[PDB]
């Protein structure tokens, strides 16, 4: 296996701006075997350059590769729609066979800063009865993908206890959105009464608070 | 015309064994070099291995070397791979692709490697002020296995503003996700809201209508 | 690459 690295690892452009990704191999390069994938969000990665600079059969134009010893690079010379993705460079080899993907790189759709709407779910009566409780904050249609979510129960700040999720960035509005997961028995539920979740973003002047308190 | 069909999804206990298949379809009147390329959750692509044209020879990534046999089968242009051992850490997405570069692939088959057995979810509502008008309700779809559920909303009638998470696996060993969708809060007396879970693994499908509390 | 590929592989046939 090769050691290669990818800069930057997110890169954030609008259509129509040309996009330069980099690999970097720690030692050089052999006979410039360096090759670079597209991948989408439930899709096969897309072979599009070989040997560093040839394109594979069917690529766009505006795709283009070049590079030699450690560094190499993949061009979109203007970005369409259709080629935020995640890009992944590849070394190969012959003796032994041997093929290495890269860390990858996200192009993502930059856009204005959007500030998150939050809301916060109690568990359902539904669920109560079958002894579990989950209480879901919402982060809703923010950018930039970056936030912080702090769980607070009776006012005491909770740590370890929760599970996120982001969804892909959005091909309409091009926001991102999470959820945030407290589970608990419902015993454990039951001990407390005011549940809050406190987003702090970007878009955000102060930091936003939801809350409810178990029972009303 | 160079296409890959490859086998569907797995599910393995660990410490079993998975055989996977991949098979040409259209143009297969070559024969072509195959490798064996697999993707973890929220990991990149890692390759593991390849088999020549002829079958006569393989190279497999140190990393699998000892766990894992590539075969083909010329009279059905059909490449098989076998994983030994199985690992928690093996549970992800097992692609075949073709020719020098990876130059076309399978659609990608899902291997889970787990203790827990089949399992339908639990649908729970998400029940429903905002400073536009606007109100957040949704699905809870908890302790479900294996992956993929499908959710849609109201027979697939509401898309619009809909978000449905990536599941997370939970120490439980089971998945569980939530979808989410922004209305007018106006609309919480006139419209109805219903999202549709459906687990293919446990042919559980579930309609869970969902209102103010 | 091709080339080299097949090489590898020249004692298997």
């Amino acid at each position: 296996e090769f050691v290669l690295t990818q800069s930057p690892g997110t890169l954030s452009l609008s259509p129509g701006e040309r996009a330069t990704l980099s690999c970097r191999a720690s030692q050089s390069v052999t006979s410039n075997y360096l090759a670079w994938y597209q991948q989408k969000p439930g899709q096969a990665p897309r072979l599009l350059i070989f040997g560093a600079s040839s394109r594979a059969t069917g690529i766009p134009d505006r795709f283009s590769g070049s590079g030699s010893g450690t560094d190499f690079t993949l061009t979109i010379s203007r970005l369409e729609p259709e080629d935020f993705a995640v890009y992944y460079c590849q070394q190969y080899g012959s003796s032994p066979p041997m093929y290495t993907f890269g860390p990858g790189t996200k192009v993502e759709i930059k856009r204005t800063v959007a500030a998150p709407s939050v809301f916060i779910f109690p568990p359902s009566d539904e669920q109560l009865k079958s002894g579990t409780a989950s209480v879901v904050c919402l982060l809703n249609n923010f950018y930039p993908r970056e936030a912080k979510v702090q769980w607070k129960v009776d006012n005491a700040l909770q740590s370890g206890n929760s599970q996120e999720s982001v969804t892909e960035q959005d091909s309409k509005d091009s926001t991102y959105s999470l959820s945030s997961t407290l589970t608990l028995s419902k015993a454990d539920y039951e001990k407390h009464k005011v549940y809050a979740c406190e987003v702090t973003h970007q878009g955000l002047s102060s930091p936003v608070t939801k809350s409810f308190n178990r029972g009303e | 015309q160079l296409q890959l069909v490859q086998s569907g999804a797995e599910v393995k206990k660990p410490g079993a064994s998975v055989k996977l298949s991949c098979k040409a379809s259209g143009n297969t009147f070559t024969s072509h070099y195959i490798h064996w390329v697999r993707q973890a959750p929220g990991q990149g692509p890692e390759w593991m291995g390849i088999i020549n044209p002829s079958g006569s020879g393989t190279r497999y990534a140190q990393k699998f070397q000892g766990r894992v046999t590539m075969t083909r089968d010329t009279s059905t242009s059909t490449v098989y791979m076998e994983l030994v051992s199985l690992r928690f850490e093996d549970t992800a997405v097992y692609y075949c692709a073709g020719d020098y570069y990876l130059d076309y692939w399978g659609q990608g088959t899902l291997v889970t490697v787990s203790s827990a057995s089949t399992k339908g979810p639990s649908v729970f509502p998400l029940a429903p002020s905002t400073s536009g008008g606007t109100a957040a309700l949704g699905c809870l779809v908890k302790d479900y296995f294996p992956e993929p559920v499908t959710v849609s909303w109201n027979s697939g009638a509401l898309t619009s503003g809909v978000h449905t998470f990536p599941a997370v696996l939970q120490s439980s060993g089971l998945y569980s996700l939530s979808s989410v969708v922004t209305v007018p809060s106006s609309s919480l007396g006139t419209q109805t809201y219903i999202c549709n879970v459906n687990h293919k693994p446990s042919n559980t499908k579930v309609d869970k209508k969902v209102e103010p509390k | 690459f091709k080339e080299e590929l097949d090489k590898y592989f020249k004692n298997h046939t």
